[PDB]
């Protein structure tokens, strides 16, 4: 019960901020890691 | 279509040469006919090369049949004009006449028209390369980390 | 394909050359086919220049069976409308005759039909030069400690 609860409003909350989450991250890739965001469909 | 036969478009090509016809006396040999149809076969298996060259609708005689002069042609109603055309041009080096400048001409108005649909059909473009960004405008390969294009492959 | 055999492309450049055929009251006698027949293996066997000229399906007499006329030929059935015209071309001088117009431009015609396939097949791009280094974008042959490319070889 308590933990239902508890996912419930973890769950709103992760996917009330997808979109932000994914651009920020591929944000801090491309500045720090590498520039080429190719990682699929690449070894071809 | 009154070609529906390759007897048919050996007749045409040989009435247009002048070799036999009803407006002239002569009749058609056998002999003619046979040496004729083989030639035409020939021509049309070099024409097709196997797919990679012209398309038209064509069956060839896998030989069972002995007499391969009656049996039918796929040919479209629009590719008789010049198959015949350009089967009495080929014809005439047989005998020692030479064709008129005019069957010249109509073969090849025939075979440029045979060739011009599927000249259209295969203009076609190659796609993106590999290491090809798609642009920020995209906004939904661009959120499935679909970054950049997939390639030839 | 009715030209199954090496005699039968020698009785069709005959024929194409108007010399003889099967209609004709006159023939060719058994030692001008020997003749022909031998010109056509040293022709097909100048065009293949080993694997590295003209590739074409085609087997060539060991010797050990005695007629050479009779064994067959692997000739696709594209090749054979170019083949006995280019060898009616070339027997031409053996006569006093001279060869037709058309008959040349059919075998310039069948001969490039002929390599266009192989030089479409054998337009390859060699590789990258030995000193050519790999960039920071594949970020895995750079991590694997192979920065540059390892050449033709």
């Amino acid at each position: 019960n308590r933990l239902e609860s508890i996912l419930s409003r973890f769950d709103a909350d992760w996917t009330a901020s997808d979109e932000a989450r994914r651009e920020a991250k591929n944000d801090l890739f491309f500045s720090r890691v590498s520039q080429w965001d190719d990682w699929l469909s690449q070894y071809t | 279509m009154q070609i529906k036969t390759k007897g048919d478009l050996v007749r045409a090509a040989l009435r247009k040469l002048g070799v036999a016809s009803d407006a002239t006396l002569t009749d058609v040999e056998p002999q003619s006919m046979q040496d004729a149809v083989d030639d035409l076969e020939a021509m049309m298996a070099e024409w097709y090369q196997d797919g990679k060259g012209i398309i038209t609708g064509y069956v060839f005689s896998d030989d069972e049949n002995p007499p391969a002069e009656g049996d039918d042609h796929g040919l479209r109603s629009s590719a008789v004009s010049a198959v015949f055309h350009n089967l009495a041009c080929r014809i005439a080096p047989d005998y020692a006449l030479e064709a008129t400048a005019k069957i010249i001409a109509t073969a090849k108005y025939g075979k440029e028209l045979l060739y011009k649909q599927t000249a259209i059909s295969r203009a076609k473009r190659a796609p993106y390369p590999s290491r090809m960004p798609t642009g920020s405008g995209n906004s939904f390969a661009n959120l499935n980390e679909w970054h950049y294009f997939p390639g030839e492959q």
